[PDB]
């Protein structure tokens, strides 16, 4: 469960950080990658958690 | 690949009207269009957008908008044989201004005059069409021009014509970033013993 | 005013042969360079034959090969023409014209000018069907 | 409206030199190109040189490397090439035309000259 | 075109899935894994419409065949069981006449080709010849299905893949399997072709059918129909009168719906069996877990709701009417230059 | 006093990309620069952290992380002629992007083609700069602008 | 990739009335700001009116209150601006601008139409 | 639109939320010749605001 | 600026037949729609039908259904109303009318026309 997740949008047009960095200006991929970066530092402490 | 196009310098004339020409190959597209013709050297003016005259209003005419590229050369060598080269026609009287890219090949009489002539041929009862007189010894101003105007539109539909594109590579152990046909990524570059099918 | 009017034309079997003339008036014959043209339906105007004005070229159309006769007559003012191994390709229109006057346009100067001389055309159709 | 109009052409001993000059006369500058052309007879034009207003974008055919001379006078509104050691190869018909060579979109021959006469021969023309 | 001669109707028949119809549905390798893909597929055990193009009968009612016009949806499993390749390729579009556009599909005997045009298509085309004593025996007579062929916007050709067939006897010989899928502008056909031994039905078992081609047309396609290459009789020793005959072949027809299956991706790339989420109970089971075994015990599917029948409204009486007849019914009016004016507030209009 | 400004309706774009513009007028800074620059309006777009273009790219551009405000109004009153004022000049090639906050007053030749062209002569071998044709006749959205970031 | 169409201007007498009309093509909106901005002949441009896509705190210039209303439709993409008492200086170019006005950053012109002229004469235009 | 009476009896702004409903009344008005009740401003110094 | 001209009123017996026609003439047209109206003498209008060019939002009184039947000429710019089996309550004066029915918007009856007669009666007019 904790490697899936990785496949997961969370919200964001991509789960592939490459896809959103090299395909938006740096300020609009930021909020995107914001949203990742969210999502699976939540996927991660569920796992340590548990 | 436009590049054995615009560094070539035997064009007489070569001007894009909404893209740059030295930045043709990055730029892309989803249909182009490729016209083409022959007139005379004076005549290559009216090849453009906004301009008025005998082509511009009965020929060819180019919107006012056009995102296009027009070339155009001399071919004094091709056409004018010896003693004329008539092959070729243009339009001198048409009822009404042609819309842009707007083809019209009826050979109707012009009439000028009071009276429908219907078939006959006279006073303001002309032929629509008349022929070029190229001959080798004429001036430049007269002389055969090869033009051709290349349309690009960007419709919906999925781009399909696009420019050349580079390459290099750094295999092994080498922290690359790296970009296989729109699959980019960050890594080290390994050769695999996978076993990928075809497709 | 000039004319040319043109005649000869009717439907033929492929492979046969036939023959049109025009026949011009309202100028002198050595004036001009005088020819013909075809019209596909669905095609612009091309040139098939042509004779020089006194004679000297006479040039053709390879399009139509070897497959011509082109013979002007200047005691009836008036130019012949014929087709062998006729094919269906040659179906068309074909047009009669006098050269010698062409528009003289000085850079951005006058586009109005003196015109060359057209003829009526004629229609020929080739077929390997019959005719009612 | 608009007129170029040519002179200098002649013959010359091969190895001489010459000065074509034309002057224009009814363009509203902006951007004036003002090329020189050659037509060899048999064969069509050929790049001799070009120059801008101020814009110094010359071009020199590639064989003719040092043997031209391109120059203008805004002023007098008039282009100049002088020709230094004219080989029997450059006998041609020679012309120049105006346009305009925006450097964001491109270059168009607007206008075309009457025209003069380049011989290089042992007999002069 | 011509219109054929006396063609005698039968009800349609049906047959069973089975598991075929399963396609790769990326071009991406995975080695080993079970992968979850929600994608049109088609349902297992489903319907799937068999029609025929058998002219031989008894003498009592022959010339049977069928080319009807079956809409596109989502998509299509076409299937072909034929040791003759009378099917040669199909025509796709909205309103098949001359209007909108339309996509041909048709394979010469060496050189598939495709094209995209305003073609004008014929009420009942087929691919001219094909008998003997004329152009060879198979003929591609692509003025036979239409006669107009005006404002092309796309064309390609390649490999063929019809021509796949090995042996000409025992029934049928070999199935062949495409899929059909126009997605954003973008018509994928996928095909894979099998050996096959019974007749009457699909063969029970697994074929991964993969990707043909992925062609850029951008057409809307909303129905279709099956281009049948005909045996022209006027010359034949059989019945040469006037119209036409055939062999013996049959196809299957059947509509894609989006579903989410488990596929097995082997060692290799490659896929090897696949589970159906929706078939049945056990079904979901299996994806719910993600295997193809399970264990005994109890396990939590899904999730079951009532579903509203219908929707209510209910406000209150509605009573606090406006006075409107004191202004359309009063006895007099004012004078256009003095109007009189009437303040309405709270009530219900 | 930043309020003053803000307030006038003489500006056609007045941007703040790190601080609202109303508290402005309660915030002390450190170190405060302003830039000053002509650009069409087509183009006053690209004058903003991310933008891609001509200006963006070879003339002017800002960082990412700007804090700072942008102000633009139209100057066809001082910086257009009816014989054209050909003396506003922005960069039109250039080999590569600029870094951010970085000017570049070089006027050497720019190679466009595959001629090998140092010096004035050659072929597809252009002036880097370009001069802005601000007729007063020109549509606003070619006329100028005056920029100050 | 945007396009701003500007109609319905012309000239009308003093004391008259009428509407310009400008549409828009090409934004993902969510904040969209359309505007129109006066030019009068020797002077430069001057805020007539703006809004927003439903926002609503139009602006309206000092001396330009009461005459002039703003109106928008989304549904077709479009903004009028209704003319009344057409007092003589309002003699000039009207230019339809479009960007994004935000509470918390301000306010960009990203884009200009084409325009259109409005006479406030006695003998019309 | 302008005329006698939308500048000098009635006149509704260009921006008019309303509706305007408007039926024949002759059977209630003009009974004979002598029901001339109604009356209409034909002169005024200045059109009237709406 | 516009002018209804009607014609082809006159009597005829109860049950027979009878054709108005109207012919419009001003209109920038765009979405037209003609309305045929009634009097019998000693009350207001009621409809008798109504059309739009091209829109055939066609209109039948509830007791006119069958009596009634009406089409339009765009090229002619006229409207034509028949009716068979004229029972004697349908004597009355027919007028011809038009205006705009916009269909988001309502309709409207800009201007009216001259107006005929139709009687029916045993003895004619």
């Amino acid at each position: 469960t904790l490697v899936k997740q990785l496949s997961s949008n969370f919200g964001a047009i991509s789960s592939v950080l490459n896809d959103i960095l090299s395909r938006l200006d740096p300020p609009e991929a930021e909020v995107q990658i914001d949203r990742l970066i969210t999502g699976r530092l939540q996927s991660l402490q569920t796992y340590v958690t548990q | 690949d436009y590049s054995v196009l615009y560094n070539s310098a035997s064009f007489s004339t070569f001007k894009c009207y909404g893209v740059s020409p030295t930045k043709l190959n990055d730029l892309c597209f989803t249909n182009v269009y490729a016209d083409s013709f022959v007139i005379r050297g004076d005549e290559v003016r009216q090849i453009a957008p906004g301009q008025t005259g005998k082509i511009a209003d009965y020929n060819y005419k180019l919107p006012d908008d056009f995102t296009g590229c027009v070339i155009a050369w001399n071919s004094n060598n091709l056409d004018s044989k010896v003693g004329g080269n008539y092959n070729y026609l243009y339009r001198l009287f048409r009822k009404s201004n042609l819309k842009p890219f707007e083809r019209d090949i009826s050979t109707e009489i012009y009439q000028a005059g009071s009276t429908p002539c219907n078939g006959v041929e006279g006073f303001n009862c002309y032929f629509p069409l008349q022929s070029y007189g190229f001959q080798p010894t004429n001036g430049v101003g007269y002389q055969p021009y090869r033009v051709v105007v290349l349309s690009f539109e960007l419709l919906h539909a999925p781009a399909t014509v696009c420019g050349p594109k580079k390459s290099t590579n750094l295999v092994k152990n080498k922290c690359v970033n790296f970009n296989f046909n729109g699959l980019t990524g960050t890594g080290v570059l390994t050769e695999s013993n996978k076993k990928f099918l075809p497709f | 005013a000039v004319q040319l009017v043109d005649s000869g034309g009717g439907s033929v079997q492929a492979g046969g042969s036939l023959r049109l003339s025009c026949a011009a008036s309202g100028y002198t014959y050595s004036i001009c360079t005088m020819g013909w043209y075809r019209q596909a339906p669905g095609e612009g105007l091309e040139w098939v034959s042509g004779i020089n004005a006194d004679g000297s070229n006479t040039h053709y159309t390879d399009s139509v090969k070897g497959r011509f006769t082109i013979s002007r007559d200047n005691a009836k003012k008036t130019l012949y023409l014929q087709m062998n191994s006729l094919k269906p390709e040659d179906t068309a229109i074909y047009y009669c014209a006098a050269h010698g006057t062409y528009d003289k346009y000085a850079p951005c100067g006058g586009f109005a000018g003196t015109y060359t001389y057209w003829g009526q055309g004629t229609q020929v159709t080739v077929s390997s069907s019959g005719q009612a | 409206q608009v007129q170029l109009v040519e002179s200098g052409g002649g013959s010359v001993q091969p190895g001489g030199s010459l000065r074509l000059s034309c002057v224009v006369s009814g363009y509203t500058s902006s951007s004036r190109y003002m090329g020189w052309f050659r037509q060899v007879p048999g064969k069509g034009l050929e790049w001799v040189s070009g120059i801008k207003r101020d814009g110094t974008n010359t071009y020199y055919a590639d064989s003719v490397k040092g043997r031209f001379t391109i120059s203008q006078d805004n002023a007098k509104n008039t282009v100049y090439l002088q020709m230094n050691s004219l080989k029997p190869e450059d006998t041609a018909m020679y012309y120049c035309a105006a346009g305009s060579w925006y450097n964001q979109w491109g270059y168009s021959m607007d206008y075309w000259g009457k025209g003069t006469q380049v011989t290089v021969s042992s007999s002069g023309q | 075109c011509v219109n054929l001669t006396t063609r005698t109707q039968l009800p349609p028949a049906y047959t069973n899935s089975f598991t075929r119809g399963v396609y790769y549905p990326d071009k991406v390798f995975r080695s080993s894994v079970l992968h979850s893909t929600q994608d049109l597929f088609l349902p297992f055990f489903s319907n799937v419409t068999w029609f025929h193009a058998i002219h031989v009968s008894g003498t009592n009612g022959t010339k049977r065949f069928d080319n009807p016009v079956l809409p596109f949806n989502d998509g299509v499993y076409f299937a072909s069981t034929e040791k003759s390749n009378i099917i040669r390729g199909w025509i796709f579009g909205t309103t098949l006449d001359s209007k909108t556009q339309s996509l041909l599909i048709v394979n010469n005997a060496t050189n598939v080709v495709i094209k995209v045009c305003e073609f004008q298509f014929c009420n009942d085309p087929f691919l001219g010849v094909y008998y003997h004593k004329n152009n060879k025996s198979w003929m591609e007579s692509e003025f036979r299905v239409y006669s107009s062929a005006n404002n092309c916007t796309f064309e390609y050709v390649s490999q063929p893949f019809l021509m796949d067939l090995e042996g000409k006897q025992g029934n049928f010989k070999n199935l062949r399997e495409f899929v059909f899928k126009n997605i954003d502008g973008y018509f994928k056909i996928y095909s894979k072709h099998t050996p096959i031994n019974l007749v009457r039905d699909l063969p029970q078992g697994f074929s991964a059918l993969e990707p043909l081609v992925d062609l850029p047309i951008g057409i809307n396609i909303t129905r279709f129909q099956t281009l049948l290459a005909l045996h022209r009789s006027y010359l034949t020793p059989g019945d040469s009168s006037s119209g036409w005959t055939a062999g013996a072949a049959a196809y299957y027809v059947g509509y894609l719906q989006p579903r989410t299956f488990l596929l097995k991706y082997n060692e290799n790339g490659t896929i090897t069996d696949a589970v159906d989420c929706a078939l049945d109970p056990l079904s979901e089971t299996k994806c719910t877990l993600k295997s193809f075994t399970v264990e005994k015990g109890i396990y939590q599917t899904s999730n079951f709701r009532v579903q509203p029948t219908e929707s209510i409204v209910r406000f209150p009486n509605i009573t606090n009417l406006c006075p409107f007849g004191e202004v359309f019914n009063a006895t007099r009016f004012a004078s256009v230059y003095a109007w009189n004016r009437k303040r309405i507030s709270n009530c219900v209009a």
